[PDB]
């Protein structure tokens, strides 16, 4: 989306793999706050919003 | 200690870092006492 009206997807009822995301080193940054990108795989959520 | 990597991965060369280098094959201890010194070598190490 254009940032004036950014898109948002709710993610729910599923099994994630943040290691696969963190391994996509084409990502120029993966800066995190309140969590470390490794530990995401041990940890889980009511919802994730992208 | 000395070696070559992709420049994107220089961030992994520090105490307590993680990823495909720092997990497997060049872990630095959390109380490391020293300096990490790095530079682009595309003029030498690309073909």
């Amino acid at each position: 989306a254009s940032v004036y009206a950014w898109n948002r997807k709710r993610i729910s009822n599923c099994v994630a793999d943040y290691s696969v995301l963190y391994n996509s080193a084409s990502f120029s940054t993966f800066k995190c706050y309140g969590v470390s990108p490794t530990k995401l795989n041990d940890l889980c959520f009511t919802n994730v919003y992208a | 200690d000395s070696f070559v990597i992709r420049g994107d991965e220089v961030r992994q060369i520090a105490p307590g870092q993680t990823g495909k280098i720092a997990d497997y094959n060049y872990k630095l201890p959390d109380d490391f006492t020293g300096c990490v010194i790095a530079w682009n070598s595309n003029n030498l190490d690309s073909k």
